[PDB]
């Protein structure tokens, strides 16, 4: 559509037999390293290399290292508001 | 170098 550059999407993960399968670092404007290509990440709409700001509404600049992850693992699926750019625009 | 990291 209009605005290119930078633009912020939520992807919906659900708890399969193997898990979120996603590997994720940095705190506030948390980046998503690698996700499972054949598992709920890849599964979700997620991509390797992807700027998560928000999770399931809880923003990730407040809470801890443990409270992030408590938050994510209490529940089978969430939805996690991250942010990326148009690959070849 | 980095303390802030999380695998799931």
């Amino acid at each position: 559509g209009s605005h290119m550059g930078l633009v912020q999407r939520c992807v919906i993960i659900q708890k399969d037999d193997n898990g979120f399968g996603l590997t994720v670092s940095g705190d506030n404007p948390v980046f998503v390293q690698s996700v499972k290509e054949d598992g709920a990440a890849m599964r979700a709409g997620v991509q390797t290399g992807d700027r998560i700001i928000k999770v399931n509404g809880t923003l990730v600049t407040h809470s801890n290292h443990l409270e992030v992850v408590k938050l994510i693992k209490s529940g089978s699926y969430v939805a996690l508001t991250v942010q990326g750019r148009p690959p070849g625009s | 170098v980095e303390n802030k990291v999380t695998d799931l």
